């Protein structure tokens, strides 16, 4: 009832963001015949629209160091990041930026010709002790725009074979090794299957498992969901970003730039509340500790407007040129979605889920590993990179610009890997004859399915259960409420309901597939929420309000006890589900402390977390 | 040249503001010498502009070939026309003085 | 894997084989001054070049010369206000080109690109063509 | 105690043989939907008409995902507010001029072929150094770039432009050539002669008589007929 087209490719790179083209164009300069699959026109990715920009220690502002950047990051982690990818990351970083202005990427500029940086949230200099940093690559506020069309410009460059509006349903897997994607067209009906040595997923986010965000409609965890159907483990979906200034209302993001310019948060007795939440930091502390501020100035009676449910982001106090200059994008969004006049008055701004520090767990070359009997294993021919990875450079709480540095990194990472483990036109291994059917069979009856739950029904109910049941600050009868609601709609899926019957472009049925990818992403962030009986990063539990270590790291070491590994929570989550049923099982594997040269740049111990 | 195309663009332009000069001096010097520019400046104008609107809306080589042939003959009947007007009749300047005395 | 001329020619390959529609366009546009003023400029440059044309032909084919065909039309003793008013149509056409054709000259000299001067242009250009027809057919 | 507008939505389904194109009107509540077009599109796929088919995305006009044309101008349906006069239907058309994949969706690979054959990307002379320094430029030439690299490849520019629509085959149309003049005035790029010889024929660059529907339709506020016009005046002066 189906036509399955069969492709061999060297390499498959499924996700078109900015890592996935960095990895896809990498692996085809590297001579790989690679497959690009993804379900949008690449520029329309969410990556497009990112602002603030990318953080590299080039030093063009001041005499800089990337060691006190992987400092920053390992700090804003909670010590829940891999620092060994840490390393890895922010060493790349300068040679990573320098690459996109050789690309073309028109980034603002300096007096001296060099790229402008700008101040950005927990970044400072001389490991923590030297005050606020400026290295935060940008093109003024719309940094992710050009990124992303640089790199789809330089992308043409090359022979990749790009699948466009293709949708990956599923990973071929054989014998514990990944063989390809497969995938629907969407433009004629087709199913594909794309066999490949390596396949490399680069999917983002699942921002959409929420009711409000700033993520794009199309953030729905494919990626995500395609490890977990294949009885492989996601790692820390628990800990979501919620970033401190989406605007109110429509949710579409306002820079952290917009603070690192100068811009300030006050409430309504024109506080600037960040003095008091984080001395010295104020409105350039982390993302966890900004956010959380914020929540508590609302739900304690100081929050803005007529329904007191939001504060106000100000930036009328800075000279309207350095708007114009550095913040023209939010300018003119601020005046669409909120009708403010930047210039005059504040910006109407609440917290909003933003960005997943959780995802497909890989090592600090891109490989997705499994976790079986205490010992990392690296899944043969499975990469990841992007938001869609766990490398984990960010653990617990990512710092803004930090990201976008991920995905150009960590993509190149895929691609360098590959080259250095696999040659070109190594024979493409075989899949059965009916691999995937069960993909098709899934997709076709929710393509006529006619039970009594259409599919915005059930959404909206698992968006505004996340909403309600996983939000800034958690506890644990919350999140158990959480978890029963939302292992309820996952039952009901039974009873959904389509109505559009045709193939070609059949969002009705694409729309339901992407429901089944969030859910799957939504059971396992909240269930893993629920076990994690602790406070680290982003996720904040007012019933266990300590960081839980391996030793209490406030006081001495010298006579301590260390806890057992059950006993502590500095570990990775490791989630799986049993699709059938829905049952979420979890796991722990432990972070990784070892930088790649202990000489060059040490490993930094868990420490008292303060901005 | 393989600068064909811009300087056609160039030369239309030219010929736009030749034609807008010649009006005045249609006015304040008619005679022979503005009449015969103004036969050669109104040909060449018209000839490339309705080539313009030949490439915008006539598509096929064949109906293409057509058109542009058609609009040669055209042309250059207008040129030997406006020309025999202004040898063995009273001239374009002439013409429009006498005309507006109506 | 594929260049831009191959995508061209698979895009247009596949779609006019297609049972897609094309869909609307000038049926369903909104309408601008600038858009039907840009419009008014290829009618009348198409309609003054046809009258040109006919002119020309006039002249090789008929019977008669200039000053007789002048000397009958003042014979019918046709009223003023309908004189001026073929004076009038005749001049406008040339008029409104004329006064367009110079707001293009200006554009090709890279001025007056910002949306608000192109509406300023058009109807500065609108008053002249109606001030200088009205004046000259009146001579 | 609410506010009925109506919407007329042009709707094909390929997978119906023989359907003929056709408006469908819906009506909705602005009282219960969102200030912006698309947030009308969105609550009558959820509750009405899940068959009703578009592409969309960030719905905050940075991605270009969601334009058409809206009340007889191409636009964003995500940053184009709701006619709030209930007298009014608002006719929703795809892009002009295009073929339909299904309803609201056009097939846009031409477009994205045109944009390809002009190599949007940096290019130098000796490239034997990239990726080793950051290439200097000065703040000046960085400002020559603000008006153009801001685009979105929205297509909403180049579906309105009549020379488009009648020759779209060989002309470039206006969102491929800003950026063709993106590149040809980046500072750091060696090959602005060659950018300019690629547009010396009678369609990629000249089907452009400066209509200007394409700068009166930009969801971006850019000036895609003036960088034309800027082509137009570096063709007519350049070198060899
Ligand atoms: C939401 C957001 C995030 C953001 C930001 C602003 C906003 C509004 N600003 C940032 C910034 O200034 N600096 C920074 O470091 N980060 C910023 N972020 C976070 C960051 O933008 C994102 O995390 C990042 O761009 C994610 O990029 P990635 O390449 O990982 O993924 P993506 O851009 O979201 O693209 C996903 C691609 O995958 C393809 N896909 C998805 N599902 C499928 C299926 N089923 N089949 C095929 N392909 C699929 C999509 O097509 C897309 O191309
Ligand atoms: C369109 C038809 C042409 C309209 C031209 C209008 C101008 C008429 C005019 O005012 O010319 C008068 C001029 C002086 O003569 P008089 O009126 O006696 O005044 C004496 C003191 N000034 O008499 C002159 O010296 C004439 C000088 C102007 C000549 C104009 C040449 C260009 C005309 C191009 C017209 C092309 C379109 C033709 C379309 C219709 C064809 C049938
Ligand atoms: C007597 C005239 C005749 C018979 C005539 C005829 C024409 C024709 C047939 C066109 C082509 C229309 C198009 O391509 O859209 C044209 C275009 C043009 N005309 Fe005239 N014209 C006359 C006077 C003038 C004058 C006095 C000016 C000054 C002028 C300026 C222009 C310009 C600038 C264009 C180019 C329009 C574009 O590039 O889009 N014309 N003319
Ligand atoms: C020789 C004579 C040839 C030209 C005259 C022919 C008659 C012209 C008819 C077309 C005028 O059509 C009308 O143009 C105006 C001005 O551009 C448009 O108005 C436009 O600008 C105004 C003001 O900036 C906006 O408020 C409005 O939303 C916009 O559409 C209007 O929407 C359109 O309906
Ligand atoms: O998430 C980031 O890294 C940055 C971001 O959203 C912003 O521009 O504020
Ligand atoms: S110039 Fe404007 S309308 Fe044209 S594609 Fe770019 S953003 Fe869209
Ligand atoms: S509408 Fe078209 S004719 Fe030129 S000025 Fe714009 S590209
Ligand atoms: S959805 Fe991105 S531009 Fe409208
Ligand atoms: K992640
Ligand atoms: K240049």
């Amino acid at each position: 009832q189906y036509p399955v087209v069969d492709h061999e490719f060297d390499a498959v790179v499924v996700g078109a963001g900015g890592a996935g083209l960095r990895a896809a164009f990498g692996l085809s300069e590297a001579g790989f015949n690679t497959a690009c699959v993804t379900k949008l026109f690449p520029t329309r990715s969410h990556t497009v629209a990112a602002q603030g920009g990318i953080n590299a220690a080039l030093g063009n502002m001041e005499d800089d160091n990337w060691r006190w950047h992987f400092y920053d990051t390992v700090k804003g982690s909670d010590w829940l990041g891999d620092q060994d990818a840490i390393h890895y990351m922010t060493e790349q970083a300068p040679a990573a930026v320098i690459e996109l202005e050789n690309y073309g990427m028109p980034f603002s500029r300096t007096e001296e010709g060099k790229i402008y940086q700008r101040a950005f949230g927990g970044q400072s200099l001389q490991f923590g002790k030297g005050g606020q940093a400026h290295r935060c690559c940008c093109v003024a506020d719309r940094t992710g725009h050009s990124l992303l069309h640089t790199l789809y410009g330089r992308s043409l460059r090359y022979d990749t074979s790009y699948f466009v509006e293709y949708f990956a349903l599923d990973l071929l897997m054989e014998n514990g090794e990944c063989r390809g994607v497969i995938a629907l067209c969407i433009e004629d009906g087709t199913i594909h299957r794309f066999r490949a040595k390596n396949t490399v997923i680069a999917t983002g986010g699942y921002g959409r498992t929420y009711f409000s965000c700033t993520s794009a409609h199309t953030s729905t965890g494919d990626g995500t969901a395609m490890v977990t159907r294949a009885g492989l483990p996601c790692q820390d979906l628990e800990f979501v970003q919620f970033h401190p200034t989406g605007i109110y209302g429509a949710g579409c993001l306002i820079t952290e730039g917009c603070r690192g310019e100068g811009g300030i948060l006050i409430n309504s007795q024109g506080e600037r509340f960040m003095e008091r939440y984080a001395p010295v930091a104020k409105d350039l502390a982390s993302r966890d500790v900004v956010s959380r501020s914020m929540t508590i100035e609302i739900r304690e009676g100081r929050g803005c407007g007529p329904e007191k449910d939001h504060v106000y982001l100000q930036l009328h106090h800075l000279p309207p040129q350095q708007l114009a200059t550095r913040l023209p994008g939010i300018s003119e969004t601020a005046m669409i979605f909120a009708g403010v006049d930047v210039t005059k008055e504040p910006i109407p701004v609440l917290p909003t889920v933003h960005y997943n520090m959780g995802g497909i767990p890989t090592n600090y070359k891109g490989q997705v590993i499994t976790h079986v009997n205490g010992e990392d294993k690296v899944v043969p021919g499975l990469y990841a990179c992007g938001e869609a990875a766990s490398a984990s450079v960010h653990g617990a709480n990512r710092l803004g610009a930090n990201s976008l540095l991920d995905l150009v990194v960590f993509g190149r990472a895929c691609a360098l890997t590959i080259a250095e483990t696999c040659k070109p036109g190594e024979p493409v291994p075989s899949i059965k004859p009916n691999a995937g059917e069960e993909s098709v069979a899934n997709l076709d009856k929710l393509r006529f399915a006619d039970g009594t739950i259409r599919t915005s029904e059930a959404r909206l109910n698992m968006q505004k259960t996340m909403q309600s049941h996983a939000a800034v600050f958690r506890t644990g009868s919350i999140l158990q409420e959480g978890c029963e609601k939302l292992s309820q709609i996952y039952r009901d899926l039974a009873h959904l309901k389509t109505f559009d019957r045709g193939i070609v472009w059949n969002t009705d049925l694409v729309e339901t597939l992407e429901l089944q990818n969030l859910m799957l992403c939504a059971l396992q962030t909240i269930y893993g929420a629920e076990a994690r009986k602790e406070s680290r990063g982003a996720h904040a539990r007012e019933d266990y309000k300590l960081r839980i270590d391996e030793f209490d790291y406030s006081k001495p070491l010298q006579g301590q006890q260390k806890r057992p590994f059950e006993e502590h929570w500095r570990k990775h989550t490791l989630s799986y589900v049993d699709v059938k049923s829905g049952k979420v099982t979890l796991k722990y594997r432990p972070v990784i402390d070892r930088t790649l040269n202990e000489e060059d740049c040490s490993s930094v111990p868990p420490a008292i977390r303060s901005y | 040249s393989s600068k064909a195309a811009s300087l056609h663009w160039t030369s239309e332009r030219a010929v736009s503001a030749l034609l807008l000069g010649l009006l005045p001096a249609a006015y304040l010097y008619p005679g022979p010498a503005v009449d015969y520019s103004l036969a050669a400046a109104l040909t060449l104008h018209g000839h490339w502009g309705l080539g313009q609107v030949i490439t915008d809306y006539v598509h096929g080589d064949t109906p293409i070939k057509v058109a542009n042939t058609g609009l040669y003959v055209l042309s250059a009947i207008t040129f030997t026309g406006l020309c025999y007007f202004n040898y063995y009749d009273v001239g374009i300047c002439k013409a429009v003085a006498m005309l507006w005395s109506i | 894997a594929t260049t831009a001329k191959e995508e061209m020619a698979r895009f247009w390959e596949k779609n006019t084989k297609s049972s897609r529609p094309l869909s609307p366009h000038i049926s369903i546009y909104k309408w601008s001054l600038p858009m039907a003023m840009s419009i008014t400029h290829r009618g009348t440059g198409v309609a003054l070049s046809l009258g040109v044309s006919l002119f020309s032909l006039a002249a090789l084919l008929l019977p008669e010369q200039f000053p007789h065909y002048v000397a009958v039309v003042k014979s019918l003793s046709l009223s003023p206000a309908l004189i001026y008013s073929a004076k009038f149509a005749l001049v406008f056409p040339l008029s409104y080109h004329t006064w367009n054709g110079i707001r293009h000259l200006v554009w090709d000299m890279g001025k007056g690109f910002k949306l608000s001067q192109v509406e300023q242009s058009g109807v500065v250009v609108l008053i002249l063509t109606l001030l200088s027809s009205a004046a000259i057919a009146a001579m | 105690t609410s506010r009925i507008k109506k919407f007329s939505i042009y709707r094909w389904d390929p997978d119906k043989p023989g359907d003929k194109p056709r408006m469908q009107t819906y009506e909705v509540d602005l009282n219960k939907c969102g200030p912006m077009v698309l947030d009308a599109l969105i609550k009558i796929k959820n509750e009405l008409d899940s068959t009703l088919t578009f592409r969309r995305s960030c719905r905050e006009g940075i991605c270009g995902s969601c334009a058409m044309n809206i009340a007889g101008g191409n636009t964003l349906a995500c940053t184009k507010k709701i006619d709030p006069d209930l007298s009014k239907t608002t006719k929703i058309y795809p892009l002009p001029h295009m073929y339909v994949v299904k309803d609201l969706v056009p097939d846009l690979s031409n477009f994205y072929a045109q944009y390809k054959s002009i190599e949007p990307y940096l290019k130098k002379k000796d490239e034997s150094k990239q990726g080793k320094e950051q290439y200097l430029q000065s703040i000046e030439d960085r400002q020559k770039l603000d008006g153009l690299y801001e685009c979105i490849l929205c297509a909403c520019c180049s579906t309105s432009c009549p020379s488009y629509w009648w020759n779209g085959d060989k002309y470039l149309g206006p969102a491929v050539l800003m950026q063709a003049y993106r590149w040809m005035i980046d500072s750091r790029d060696d090959y602005t002669e060659e950018r300019l010889a690629q547009l010396q024929d009678p369609f990629s660059l000249y089907r452009c008589h400066t209509i200007m529907n394409c700068t009166r339709t930009c969801p971006k506020g850019l000036n895609p007929g003036k960088a034309i016009a800027e082509i137009k005046k570096m063709m007519a002066t350049y070198k060899e």
